[PDB]
């Protein structure tokens, strides 16, 4: 199997095979422990931000991948972005604080 | 000793303590606690072992 | 290709920040600013890089070095233009 | 400068309680109706759960009503129904509320284990409940009359109360008296009065209590949260697109349990405004209340009360609380996995003709992955005239585009990854090299990193798209820049099987063979007569070699002469680089001699040749190992001859035995130890016989009549190269395999007494099935154990990383050689590589320093320590380490894929419990359970005493259920009395002097003891001997070091003493602390500085505290941190890994450790 | 005690509530009529409740109301 870049998923926007063309590899906890281990930051960010879970980045991601520029305009994961909304619809009130 | 640790003294009273337990917090009756205890183990229809 | 950076690594010290400065000459190059400083040999600029910090022509002071000189070489060029914004008074 | 309004890129984050007007600010509606959808038109019924006006427009850019339907009309309300028409993406985001007719508790601050409320008010749970179902009055602000302010009453009882007191007495019931309680508390008022009520009563059950209450009020205070916000008056409604009703194919449609659960609470709620226009009696109004009640408990978090089910399906709705808690045990959809972009997985192949920096890459795969790229390069050479007809090129598949394909994957690295991952090398980077058809080829070097076998495992790849990523695989996860384990120096790229059944078939040597005893000049010449076929693969031969030695000042010494060596060693050495001996392949190159071939070679020329190396020693291996044409036969087993005779001596014993207990001679249990006994003895006697049959028998001639050697047999020479099969297995093959046991844990007294080699009947075998489950069940099962284990360890590590350089203390632990009761289970050479000298160390004599304080000690500095008979070295530890939120490079050692010393910046928990957790699975009281009850500090079953303080001892008291031991110190005071059972056998002299920590008892000990008696030092040592101890029994090699930073991680928090700053018992961070006695002790107060006691915290017990909370929600319990934390306001800073992670941004560590600090430093600052 | 589930604590609650006789139905219905004709008798002495209905009815005869927006009818 293989992916470059497929449908996604509703609900929480993450990389899901409709066609029969395959959804991504999952990339679990210990994978990232792997990539902790050594000092790749933007692997693992490119990784759970722009190769997944963000719904700009990815996009804006694929558009210098062929303008040949390489670079990650990374933005929020759509995840915890929806963790926020969880939290705060109980009486619980979660903020994004300074600058 | 079993007898020393048993709430109970008759028959009623056992019934009432068997009701209480497979369906408590509702108060006993003397009908409900009968037909509960004889429809568990003694009816023919809630009960086989073939 | 190249096969091991211990070279580059022994030429900055700290060996992540050897994949920052890498990286930011790797962009030089990749977005159009700037060009090699040693024969390209179909080595993309990831690699160009890397062997621009083992020949010792490139680290992370050389370029502050570099870049700080172009924000001059740019205030050089505007220079009479923003002074023509004199209508700040 | 103006600060700001607007976006920014936000740091740390705060949580607590939101008011009712703080929740009406996020609300864009009130919600009036559980409408859904119209039913015909799907469209949003308006004023309801899925609403255009007060969420959003159904499609992009679009009114509901239709009216405006153009792009350019934006920032408009449309005068039908009010939509402003912006993107859908907005029905994601808008919130909503409810408000609601009574009010109503949080069910997550009523049922938490310590109910807020309830502790927040000093009232019981049980109170605060029969309240709220109206079963009972509760006063409020009592005032004087009769009655405490928090006091109950019944029915009856509030009547007599009124009827006597009218006014200056209040009362009342449900939420809102609960809520009028929380709302009248003065927290300030009662600040004072207990700490007066503190200060006057001696009593430690009041004290206690009184202080623990006053710390929990005085936090509350300063969260900024008042407390009646524990009872919802609003509450909001999630946005309609994470909820969200979406159609189906057949028509149908699906959608989310809280619209079940939020229709409820809507419906209901309405229902009871009604009963209030309507003026209904109060039992009608109050089962509404406590129906509403119900219905926003299910809502926020179900399962608390009653566990709703949903409409028509038995399964239980999903709640809120659900929502956020996911599952999987503890798994917050970063932690479970997350499915990737520009990847994919297959079956894995050879591929031996490759360098050990490749990897091959399936056609079609490489197709797929790099589209984009492949698309941006068909149009950047302008061979496609736009991305449209790019497309439709490689998708057409034409011959151009390959070429291109070609070009775009030359530098460009992708990460390889197998399916258990469990240390670092789990992923690795290599470069693609197209090849023709489905399957992934694997270098057989690093099989051994992934512990991949060849049949079926599936590998993943996936491409590092950012240039950032491109550079860190090349400079990090590449291949060839992990050579060594990061558990141990040793190379992880040693040559597996074949490979080595190919050198050992190459260096070795027969009696008489072609060639025998003949000169020739050179290696080339050697393969020039072994290829030609007039001298033989191994033969005794003298040849003229030239080696290196760069034992000149950074400079290569030569030297030639006429070696005594054979053919195969010969033609081997033109491999062998430069600077090593001639020494290294004189010898037989077993799979444990080959590994030191490629390890001295690392110590001293470098990397790449190191590499290169490698890469043709697999070469060579395969090569030769195929010409040699090893085999296997069924002749290739030899059974000893004396078999069935030691089978029927040992037979003569068992009915010898039988005989002495018919007659009574011998009790059944020492007749069954006997027969036991003789049969074990058996199958070792034919052990030792078909060992020295199989491995010496080969008798040969040379020039006279005989001689014998080692066997040239195949599973031999297999089994004694290391290639593959043991002395065990083999032992299974010939000789007679075991005696095995039945379930219940006996062993049979009737062995195997066949083998493999013959047949075994149906008992033998049957009895065998028992030995082979288990054997997989045990093995499968211990996987998971380890798994847990490595959880559990990089939860109590994670965010330490490499911070400063260095702390610049001398302190250090004593490094001896681990000298066990033998002649030493480990050298002193092992554990003082690669660290770092504490101070400078001496020779016999002295002011002669040969290392010079703090040095690392590399080969060189290990050996010259080695010329001189130094027997103790001092060194620098991850444990005693100055540093604060951190180790020190220069405390930690130089250990990693570099001999070079750590990075700045490298994250080494992770890698510590990575280094313990991967050899785990190899693990069999003792053990790995052993292991796991070490690290998690657990007190053991009958443990020993050690004496409380040194001085003299005596027996003292009488037989209660302890007899006391009374210790009498020389100097100081007698007092301490300990109270021991008596009923336990004691060891220590009723007349003699013991010193603290002595032993007062037997049995193993509490590490907490260890730590309080002998001191820190003490206890990390024991820690790390035992668990050492545990690992090497099994053979398994791991460096102090790790279990270091595992223990610091242990001993973390601390129980002050003294005072003069903070709180008297308090368990706190000894960073915190020594930092903070540190600050006293100057300045400040002249020096009001505290004493505190070091403790020691289990691993999962050390991992509950995390400053951060966003971190705790992750691996603990969720619904509890957040609630715990919600009400201190608590405000998570980040700066850790886990949370990072989860908000998706830079690892502060590694790469981005160079982004956190210049932001760190930036922050608290000007 | 109280088992929670509210359904209980309604049910323990309205069955302390003990039944009706047939008599005292018709008691309290006398109740009922007793205190509603109350209301409406003081409503019959307000001065401003007879003009009001005066006003109306001119309303109504004006076109600017409906005969049933102001009665259900009278007695008939
Ligand atoms: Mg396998
Ligand atoms: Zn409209
Ligand atoms: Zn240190």
């Amino acid at each position: 199997h293989a992916r470059s870049t497929g449908s996604y998923s509703l609900v929480t926007q993450q990389p899901l095979g409709g066609k029969a063309q395959f959804g991504g590899q999952r990339f679990g906890e210990m994978e990232v422990w792997a990539l902790e281990a050594y000092g790749a930051a933007y692997t693992l960010q490119e990784m759970l931000t722009v190769k997944s879970d963000d719904v700009n980045g990815r996009t804006k991601m694929y558009k210098n991948i062929v303008d040949g520029n390489h670079q990650m305009e990374p933005g929020m994961p759509e995840s915890f972005n929806v963790l926020l909304k969880e939290i705060r619809s109980l009486g619980i009130n979660i903020e994004l604080e300074d600058e | 000793e079993t007898l020393r640790v048993d709430p109970t003294n008759d028959r009623l009273s056992a019934l009432v303590e068997i009701y209480r337990m497979m369906r408590p917090g509702e108060p006993p009756t003397r009908e409900a606690a009968e037909s509960l205890f004889e429809n568990l183990f003694f009816s023919e229809d809630r009960y086989d072992l073939s | 290709a190249r096969v091991t950076v211990q070279d580059a690594v022994e030429k900055i010290g700290n060996r992540f920040d050897l994949v920052l400065v890498a990286a930011r000459r790797a962009r030089q190059m990749q977005v159009g600013g700037k060009d090699p400083l040693v024969p390209e040999e179909n080595d993309k600029t990831t690699v160009i890089a890397l062997r621009e910090i083992e020949e010792g022509l490139i680290n992370n002071q050389i370029l502050d070095v570099r870049e700080r000189q172009e924000q001059q070489e740019q205030e050089a060029a505007e220079l009479q233009a923003v002074t023509a914004i004199a209508e700040g008074r | 400068l103006k600060a700001q309004t607007k976006t920014e890129e936000f740091d740390a984050i705060k949580i607590a309680l939101a008011s009712p007007d703080m929740i009406r600010s996020w609300s864009f509606g009130e919600v009036k109706k559980p409408e859904t959808i119209n039913y015909r038109t799907f469209k949003p019924e308006r004023d309801g759960l899925f609403c255009a006006r007060i969420f959003g427009p159904v499609k992009d850019y679009e009114c509901l009503c239709g009216k405006y339907k153009r792009l350019k009309h934006r920032g408009v309300i449309c005068e039908k129904c009010g939509v402003e028409v912006t993107q859908t993406k907005v029905r994601r985001e808008r919130m909503g509320h409810i408000e609601l007719a009574s009010p109503t508790a949080h069910i997550w601050f009523l049922k938490s284990l310590p109910s807020r409320i309830g502790l927040l008010l000093d009232m019981p749970l049980r109170d605060i409940e029969r309240v709220l179902y109206f079963e009972s009055y509760v006063v409020i602000e009592g005032g004087m009359t009769n009655l405490e302010r928090q006091q109950i009453l019944t029915e009856e009882q509030y009547l007599d109360a009124l009827e006597e007191f009218g006014d200056e007495f209040d009362a009342k019931m449900g939420a809102e008296a609960i809520q009028a309680l929380l709302k009248s508390m003065d927290l300030e008022q009662e600040c004072e009065q207990l700490r007066e009520e503190l200060n006057e009563t001696n009593s430690e059950t009041k004290r206690k209590k009184l202080t623990k209450r006053i710390k929990l009020l005085e936090a509350f205070v300063q969260s900024g949260n008042k407390p009646e916000w524990m009872i919802l008056t609003v509450l909001p409604v999630l946005p309609p697109d994470l909820r969200p009703l979406v159609p189906l194919d057949g028509g149908r449609f699906a959608t989310s349990d809280l619209n079940d659960l939020y229709r409820r609470v809507i419906n209901r709620n309405n229902r009871l405004k009604r009963l209030l226009d309507l003026a209904a009696p109060d039992i009608i109004v109050r089962n509404e209340k406590r129906m509403l009640q119900e219905a926003v408990d299910a809502l926020l978090d179900n399962g608390r009360r009653g566990r709703a089910i949903t409409g028509s399906n038995k399964r239980p709705l999903k709640s809120l609380a659900d929502m956020i808690k996911g599952k999987q045990g503890r798994f917050r959809q970063n932690l479970l996995g997350k499915r990737v972009d520009y990847s994919g997985r297959s079956v894995i192949t050879v591929g031996p003709y490759l360098r050990l920096h490749q990897c091959g890459l399936p056609k079609k795969m490489a197709l797929e992955l790099f589209k984009p790229f492949i698309y941006g390069k068909l149009e950047l050479r302008g061979l496609a005239t736009t991305i449209k007809a790019a497309k439709k090129m490689v998708e057409r598949e034409e011959a151009v585009v390959w070429d291109i394909l070609d070009e775009v994957i030359r530098e460009h690295p992708v990460l390889l990854n197998r399916a258990p991952t469990l240390h670092r090398l789990g992923i690795q980077a290599f470069e693609p090299v197209l090849i023709e058809g489905k399957a992934i080829q694997l270098h057989p070097l690093v099989c051994a990193a992934y512990n991949a076998d060849f049949d079926g495992d599936q590998m993943a790849v996936h491409v590092p798209l950012t240039l950032e990523a491109q550079l860190e695989a090349r400079a990090l996860m590449m291949s060839t820049n992990n050579i060594l384990s990061p558990a141990n120096g040793e190379p992880i790229i040693v040559p597996s099987q074949d490979v080595v059944l190919g050198l050992y078939y190459m260096t070795r040597d027969c009696v008489n063979a072609k060639g025998e005893g003949m000169v020739l000049t050179g290696p080339k010449e050697a393969e020039r007569l072994y290829r030609s076929g007039l001298a033989s693969l191994h033969a005794r031969v003298k040849v003229r070699i030239t080696e290196y030695e760069k034992d000149a000042n950074g400079e290569l010494v030569a030297k030639t002469s006429l070696k005594d060596t054979t053919v195969g060693r010969a033609i081997l050495w033109m491999i062998v680089p430069k600077g090593l001996p001639y020494s290294i392949v004189n010898q037989a190159l077993g799979k444990k001699a080959i590994s030191k071939m490629l390890n001295t070679c690392y110590r001293i020329l470098g990397l790449k040749p190191t590499v290169i190396f490698a890469d043709q020693i697999m070469y060579t291996g395969f090569a030769y190992a195929a010409r040699s044409g090893a085999s296997v036969g069924i002749d290739d087993m030899v059974i000893p001859e004396k078999k069935h005779e030691i089978i029927s001596e040992a037979e003569a014993e068992v009915a010898e035995i039988q005989e002495q207990f018919q007659s009574g001679l011998v009790t059944a249990g020492e007749r069954y130890n006997k027969v036991i006994d003789i049969w074990a003895a058996a199958n070792d006697r034919v052990s030792k016989a078909m060992m020295d049959n199989l491995q010496t028998e080969t008798v040969i001639n040379r020039d006279g009549q005989e001689e014998k050697q080692v066997s040239f047999n195949s599973i031999y020479m297999m089994a004694d190269s290391g290639a593959r099969g043991s002395a065990a297995q083999i032992r299974q093959l010939a000789g007679m395999r075991g005696l095995m046991a039945k379930p219940d844990g006996s062993i049979i007294e009737t062995p195997i007494t066949a083998n493999f080699r013959e047949g075994l009947n149906v008992l033998q075998y049957f009895i065998s099935t028992h030995g082979a489950r288990k054997g997989l069940a045990d093995t499968a099962l211990k996987t998971a154990n380890s798994g847990y284990l490595t959880r559990r360890l990089v939860d109590v590590a994670q965010d330490l990383v490499v911070t400063e350089d260095d702390c610049g203390t001398h302190e250090g632990i004593m490094m001896t050689p681990v000298i066990e009761g033998g002649d030493v289970k480990e050298p002193l050479r092992d554990r003082v590589l690669g660290r770092v000298t504490a101070e400078d160390v001496l020779k016999p004599g002295t002011a002669d320093i040969l290392v010079p304080r703090n040095t690392l000690l590399h080969e060189q500095w290990c050996d010259l320590l080695e010329e001189n008979s130094v027997d103790a070295v001092k060194v620098r530890s991850v444990v005693s380490c100055d540093t604060d939120f951190g180790v020190c490079a220069h405390c930690y050692g130089r250990d990693l894929a570099r001999g070079h010393i750590i990075n700045k910046g490298e994250a080494i928990g992770v890698i510590a419990a990575q280094s313990i957790g991967e050899p785990g699975t190899q693990l069999t009281t003792g053990g790995l359970p052993r292991v796991a009850d070490l690290f998690e500090a657990r007190r053991p079953k009958e443990p020993a005493i050690l004496a409380e303080i040194s001085g003299i001892v005596s027996f003292g008291k009488e037989t209660k259920g302890k007899r006391r031991l009374v210790i009498t110190p020389v100097d100081g005071s007698d007092p301490y009395e300990e109270m021991i059972p008596k009923w336990r056998q004691l060891n220590v002299f009723e007349g003699e002097r013991v010193e603290r920590g002595d032993v007062i008892s037997d049995g193993p000990e509490a590490p907490h003891d260890i730590l309080r008696l002998r001191g820190v030092h003490a206890v990390t040592r024991y820690i790390v001997n035992e668990v050492q101890d545990v690992y090497r029994l099994q053979g398994v090699k791991i460096n102090d070091k790790h279990i270091e930073v595992i223990v610091r991680q242990m001993l973390r928090k601390a129980t002050i003493v003294n005072a003069g700053s903070s709180d008297f018992l308090e368990g706190e961070q000894v960073e915190y602390s020594r930092v903070k006695i540190a600050n006293r002790e100057l300045e400040a107060n002249g020096k009001v500085g505290a004493t505190y006691s070091r403790d020691l915290l289990g691993i999962t017990k050390a991992s509950l505290a995390t400053e951060s909370f966003i971190s705790a929600a992750s691996f603990q319990e969720t619904t509890r941190v957040l609630t715990e934390a919600a009400v201190a306001g608590k405000r998570d800073e980040l700066r850790g890994l886990k949370e990072n992670v989860i908000v998706g941004r830079l690892i502060p560590a590694g790469t981005g450790y160079a982004y956190h600090q210049d932001r760190m430093r930036r922050r608290a600052a000007g | 005690g109280r088992t929670t589930d509210p359904v209980r604590m309604y049910m323990r609650e309205m069955g302390t509530v003990e039944l009706l006789t047939r008599e005292g139905e018709i008691d309290i219905a006398k109740r009922i009529e007793d205190g509603i004709n109350q209301v409406q008798c003081s409503v019959a002495e307000y001065p401003e409740a007879i003009t009001y209905l005066l006003e109306q009815y001119d309303r109504v005869e004006a076109e600017e109301a409906r005969l049933s927006d102001l009665i259900t009818g009278f007695v008939d």
